[PDB]
RNA sequence: AACGAGACUCUGGCAUGCUAACUAGUUACGCGACCCCCGAGCGGUCGGCGUCCCCCAACUUCUUAGAGGGACAAGUGGCGUUCAGCCACCCGAGAUUGAGCAAUAACAGGUCUGUGAUGCCCUUAGAUGUCGGGGCUGCACGCGCGCUACACUGACUGGCUCAGCGUGUGCCUACCCUACGCCGGCAGGCGCGGGUAACCCGUUGAACCCCAUUCGUGAUGGGGAUCGGGGAUUGCAAUUAUUCCCCAUGAACGAGGAAUUCCCAGUAAGUGCGGGUCAUAAGCUUGCGUUGAUUAAGUCCCUGCCCUUUGUACACACCGCCCG
């Protein structure tokens, strides 16, 4: 799913997400909180998935905001 | 008869003017004395805490 | 990447941004190193949130300009790598270092506004905040590298770079710090 | 203007030019040969993979796009 | 390296000369004047290149269940320029390709899969792999 | 490395040498760009080059694969005149040839008399194409 | 108190929770085999990516569609009548995801060519009710919506490579979507075989893009106009090109004056796809995913419309009604 750059994100998301659930399970809970830590400190949303996603386009332009074109008279 | 250059601080954002409504008004303390304060007009985005570098270092505006 | 969170492979420690006031719009990371000058940013919702975004991922985006090139930053970073390699080569340093120092020092101090003035409308000379002083700036630089890269063999990472270089010493060379003089020069008189 | 005319063939003293001048600049890429010498950028090129022989120049990145080389690797 | 350790244009590139000196693939006596897709402005610069897409498809296939022509000449099918309209997908030559996976067969690479398509073949599975190594082999770099 | 020529004449035009060949090529009428590049391929020369450069060896061996292009493994489908009718040619016209064999065209359809012929000769338009709002300067 | 707004409904994100799934997948076997040696081992054997086996394996995590919960600006801190609210901050999907639903009352707005809705009128055998043929498609000129462009963030050749909304035949009367083999440079031709479809086309292996080369700043390889010849497809019939291809001919255009549209976040913009029209025919419209910024964060200046107060010789209402 997705394309190019949208693979690569969720790719690395999966993989942080993937280490720490992997710590909540067998290793301790203080070392899954240390790398949420250092995820979250500078971060890049690796363990929280960003909302941001298509606008629907509305009749009257081609885009979602994006109005047509006019010309008066 | 003369130049400086001033550096001059936000304490309060007063408020925005110009018809179009594209200059925000500013309360400076003076950064190099603190014993002076006064009021300046705006081009860019400002919020409190940043620093304006002042020309004129009297004037002190109002409307327009 | 575990000692410390370098660039593409620049240390963002030891960057200062040598101007009072600017400090702080020009986010390096004073602790916010990353990777690289792409993120899924959201920068528009908040007015000022745009100040966190990192510096250079902000001068990148501004790259990708001109209806063709909208969209494409892929591409804007591919070119700022390179420019800071050519930036790195012409002076050692940190690039990066330079690319700031190029920002701090072409935002307009002072400025003019078209005030009303009844007739013949004169112009009132004001100062300029710091966020305008950083958001034209990384235009002037931009707009001054892609103008010059256009009708000439030389690419738009060279000519970023010659901009940036010019300007991080003002050599007034630049497009950008005669811009910036201009419209400085301008705000002094109308007052 | 700016109208651009390149020598696209070699031309002897051209050759002594390239060899005993590029040696003398920082950066070099299509541009550079181009511009102070009057090559053809199609001969600047075969000029640039040349001259990285074992290198008059050295490379830093040959990104598709864009080679940047500089200065060969003296003092 | 499996093929899939190898990168694409190494791998592609090795094999397509491995190719070249075996000097028994054959060639639609064309290939000098053929475009390889009606979406393409000039043929081939390296007249060469008959050996190095047939080393893209064997690749193409291995890492596949099984493949044919329709899908490699969308592959290879590039954007055409409507000139005037906006530009549109065309699935790229089935001669080129169909020659090139009827060659191939004849090295024994591939071989005609189950409920139409080609399959790479375990000789042919065992040759790519073989390749593979000598890439992965030659340099760290 | 080396030189000579700048400035070449094949069969009636004259053919910029500074220029890459097969792009050189097209100033002639009737090379177009696929035709220049299919030629010179079967021509035997290093792609790599300039007009300028190369041999009269060479030039001929161009002209002569130009104008007899089918006797070389170029397809009939590559060429200008296929079908010729008034000999059931194929051909490939070439040079200051094609200017003729344009004007004969469309005098054969003037002679007849047939509408696109008297389109040419007012000078308006053959293919099926609205006259109302276009093609007015 | 009610009406519009809102609440209301719809769509889409946060749910290792819920109940489930062979016309959906996954794990993980049993997994051998194909089986390659890819590395190790001399090899048996070990670790290894896929396909295939299918099973009296297991699952619901991705997928699915149903029910569940979450947002109430909840807590906290500044500000404000210390109120209504505003702003910052935390958890976290953050107060505002995006539509649909629209009153009172109007208009000489548009529609008789949607109507076996319709009046009157007109016509009605020498028809104003059908077939043959053409126009609608006639070109000194202006306008509007668009498309494509003006190149080295590019044009090119090889090569990396991922999707999504949707769609289909077995039909109100003639007919589908099409994988795969062969022939042909192409365009396309030809032989098959499945599919009322979550089964098949289609892990929609898209396109931008990314990239290893070439070009080199020349209207050139930017651009693809116009025209000539020719190949084929739809149809009984394409000439007035339906369309597509192949070659050739290779235009203006090297950044757009007066003006002027539209726009705040998956938004502008690039970029492909599918549906409607449809026998054939997309530069269209109409969505959809992909790549994804710059930039206000406000205000009433211009413009437009409604809020008071006010003036009015206006009231078919300024596109209105005053002097010689």
């Amino acid at each position: 799913g997705g394309g190019h750059v949208a693979q690569i994100y969720a790719i690395r998301q999966s993989i942080s997400k993937a280490l720490v659930a992997y710590y909540q399970k067998y290793v301790d809970e203080a070392s899954k909180k240390e790398i949420k830590d250092i995820l979250i400190q500078y971060d890049r949303t690796l363990l929280v998935a960003d909302p941001r996603r298509c606008e629907s386009k509305k009749f009257g332009g081609p885009g979602a905001r994006a109005r047509y074109q006019k010309s008066y008279r | 008869r003369v130049q400086p250059i001033k550096l001059a601080r936000v304490t309060k954002v007063l408020g925005r003017t110009g018809s179009q409504g594209q200059c925000t008004q500013v309360r400076v303390e003076f950064m190099d004395d603190t014993s002076r304060s006064i009021i300046r007009n705006v081009k860019g985005p400002v919020r409190e805490g940043d620093v304006l570098t002042l020309l004129e270092s009297e004037r002190e505006a109002r409307r327009l | 990447t575990p000692d410390i969170k370098l660039f593409g492979k620049w240390s963002t420690d030891d960057v200062q941004i040598n101007d009072i006031s600017l400090q702080d719009y020009i986010a390096v990371k004073e602790k916010y190193a990353k990777y690289l000058p792409h993120s899924a940013g959201r920068y528009a919702a908040k007015r000022f949130r745009k100040a966190q975004c990192p510096i250079v991922e902000r001068l990148t985006n501004s790259m990708m300009m001109h209806g063709r090139n909208n969209g494409k930053k892929l591409m804007t970073v591919r070119i700022v790598k390179h420019a800071f390699e050519i930036i790195h080569l012409l002076t050692g340093e940190n690039p990066l270092q330079v690319l700031v120092n190029a920002i701090i020092n072409s935002g307009p101090r002072e400025d003019s506004t078209r005030i009303g003035r009844a007739g013949t409308v004169r112009r009132q000379a004001v100062d300029v905040s710091p966020l305008r002083r950083v958001n034209q700036a990384i235009w002037l630089l931009c707009t001054g590298a892609r103008e010059a890269a256009f009708r000439n063999i030389k690419t738009i990472a060279e000519c970023l770079a010659d901009e940036l270089i010019n300007a991080a010493k003002g050599s007034s060379n630049s497009y950008a710090i005669k811009k910036k003089d201009e419209l400085e020069r301008v705000a002094k008189s109308n007052r | 203007r700016d109208k651009l005319n390149n020598l696209v063939l070699f031309d002897k003293a051209t050759y002594d030019k390239l060899c005993k001048e590029v040696p003398n600049y920082k950066l070099i890429t299509p541009a550079v040969v181009s511009e102070r010498l009057k090559i053809r950028g199609s001969l600047a090129r075969a000029a640039l993979q040349e001259l990285l022989s074992k290198g008059l120049i050295k490379l830093v990145s040959k990104h598709r796009a864009q080679v940047i080389y500089t200065r060969n690797t003296k003092g | 390296v499996t093929v899939k350790d190898v990168n694409q244009q190494e791998f592609v590139r090795a094999l397509a000369a491995f190719l070249k000196k075996s000097g028994k693939l054959k060639v639609p006596e064309w290939v000098d004047t053929v475009k390889l897709a009606k979406h393409k402005e000039l043929a081939p610069y390296d007249e060469n290149w008959f050996y190095t897409r047939a080393a893209s498809t064997a690749r193409h296939l291995y890492l596949r269940g099984g493949a044919g022509v329709g899908s490699m000449t969308k592959i290879y099918g590039g954007r055409q320029r409507n000139g005037v309209m906006p530009s549109h997908f065309s699935r790229g030559s089935k001669s080129v390709a169909r020659r090139v996976l009827q060659a191939l067969e004849g090295l024994k690479m591939v071989e005609k899969d189950q409920d139409w398509g080609r399959k790479l073949t375990p000789q042919g599975q065992r040759d790519l792999d073989r390749i593979a190594g000598q890439v992965a082999a030659a340099k760290k770099k | 490395p080396e030189k000579f020529q700048h400035i070449l004449r094949v069969l009636n035009t004259n053919i910029d040498g500074r220029r890459k060949i097969a792009f050189a090529i097209t100033a002639i009428k009737g090379v177009g760009r696929r035709y220049a590049h299919v030629v010179l391929r079967k021509a035997d020369i290093d792609l790599t080059k300039r007009a300028g450069e190369l041999t009269e060896d060479e030039v001929e061996r161009v002209i002569t694969i130009m104008q007899n292009p089918r006797q070389y493994k170029i397809p009939d489908w590559f060429l200008n005149r296929q079908k010729d009718v008034k000999d059931g040619k194929y051909s490939q016209v070439l040079a200051n040839g094609l200017d003729n064999k344009l004007r004969e065209d469309l005098e054969r359809l003037k002679k007849i008399r047939a509408h696109r012929g008297l389109r040419h000769f007012w000078g308006l338009r053959v293919r099926g194409q609205h006259t109302k709002t276009t093609g007015r300067r």
